[PDB]
């Protein structure tokens, strides 16, 4: 019944300090909610780096510290490691339950930025046979990972049929994403404009194909 | 000290399912089995915990009547049993160890069961070819409602090995479907013909399509 805030994502880099916050909707946080700051790794690692707002567990780099600034709960990395590029997750204690925030995509540039190659294939004639059309946008090297998928058929903005994988890191250590959209082939031949745009830093591209 | 639970698990709608959490190591007295959900794109979501001694148990509300909470003394095991499941329960589910309030933490985290609400039944993908309408060039591959997973998609019998990603798939219609771009130089193609290769064991399904232009 409490929804606790965080931030969407954050670019630090190398020796350089961070910080990350925990909101709660519900009122300033208290050391009532033992903040408890938890690190997830790709491939589903967790550790829990702070307890109890203060405390550290045991084994965590002295350089990971919790904290209350302000009306929030508060995780510090200092002295940023590109080992701490990583998804971090808040959670707060409320009499007998417990929440866990939005987490954090921390990225910890160790290459430069680079921006995201758009490309929005159209449905394959095979698969309109199939009474089916799927729009595939691609978007490869993008760094940092993040980036937001928008697309707008006949300059309407579309609200569903439509899915994004997560990005996922490239060999390169840049990252890659697909979004589809799914159509009946009736519902193609009834639209004319299609564009996916992937805004990535703020900057948008888009990809469009006129059917 | 470490919370094994199982990797994995395939579950029919509309049924149930047990999640054990064996504790190898140290305590069960000492410290709290508490339950999480993580679905990708949605963080995590706490469902409750369960204290070893006694077997008492608070929950939140909003997996008030999905989750139970247990605890077997003799075998320093926690369950979790999600009643009647749906298409919402597919996620990936952890139990992690609390230490009192005490340093107050989630110290130990299980590792996690991918848990899989399906009623799909062994189904082979359907490969599209995904090519351009119009100095390098971006051609593509559309593996398109299989299941199980994984799929193994290569380029030109592992000639092209660069150029190439295969992103992960997604989950709808109860089937996955993902895909593979080539960037192949614009000399290459239309030139050189381009084929992508891709295979479903699960099915042992192997097929062949050559991107053509259209």
């Amino acid at each position: 019944q409490a929804v606790v805030t965080q931030e969407s994502a954050l670019t630090t880099s190398p020796g350089e300090t961070v910080t990350l916050t925990c909101r709660s909707s519900t009122g300033a946080v208290t050391t009532s909610n033992y903040a408890n700051w938890v690190q997830e790794k790709p491939d589903h690692l967790f550790t829990g780096l702070i307890g109890g707002t203060n405390n550290r567990a045991p084994g965590v780099p002295a350089r990971f510290s919790g904290s209350l600034i302000g009306d929030k709960a508060a995780l510090t990395i200092t002295g940023a490691q590109t080992e701490d590029e990583a998804i971090y997750f808040c959670a707060l204690w409320y009499s007998n339950h417990w929440v866990f925030g939005g987490g954090t995509g921390l990225t910890v540039l160790g290459q430069p930025k680079s921006s995201p190659s758009v490309t929005l294939f159209p449905p394959s004639s095979e698969e309109l046979e199939t009474n089916k059309a799927t729009l595939v946008c691609t978007i490869t090297d993008f760094y940092p990972g993040v980036v937001t998928v928008d697309w707008k058929v006949d300059g309407t903005p579309v609200t569903q049929g439509m899915e994004t994988t997560q990005p996922s890191k490239q060999s390169n250590n840049k990252y890659m994403a697909s979004s589809y959209l799914t159509l009946t082939a009736r519902a193609w031949e009834r639209h004319s404009s299609y564009s996916c745009q992937v805004t990535h830093e703020g900057h948008t591209v888009e990809k469009s194909l006129s059917r | 000290v470490q919370l094994q639970q199982p990797g994995a698990e395939l579950v029919k709608p509309g049924a149930s399912v047990k999640l054990s959490c064996k504790a190898s190591g140290y305590t069960f007295t000492s410290y709290w089995m508490h339950w999480v959900k993580q679905r990708p794109g949605r963080g995590l979501e706490w469902i409750g915990r369960i204290d070893p001694n006694s077997g008492g148990t608070a929950y939140n509300e909003k997996f008030k009547s999905k989750a139970t909470l247990t605890v077997d003394k003799p075998s320093s095991t926690a369950y979790m049993q999600l009643s009647s499941l749906t298409s919402e329960d597919s996620a990936v589910y952890y139990c992690a160890r609390y230490d009192y309030y005490g340093g107050s933490y989630f110290d130990y985290w299980g590792q996690g069961t991918t848990l899989t609400v399906s009623s799909a039944k062994t189904t082979p993908p359907s490969v599209y070819p995904l090519a351009p309408g119009s100095s390098m060039v971006t051609l593509g591959c559309l593996v398109k409602g299989y299941f199980p997973e994984p799929v193994t998609v290569t380029w030109n019998s592992g000639s092209l090995s660069s150029g190439v990603h295969t992103f992960p798939a997604v989950l709808q219609s109860d089937l996955y479907t993902l895909s593979s771009s080539v960037t192949v130089p614009s000399s290459p193609w239309p030139s050189e013909t381009v084929t992508c290769n891709v295979a479903h064991p699960a099915s042992s399904t192997k097929v062949d399509k050559k991107i053509v232009p259209r």
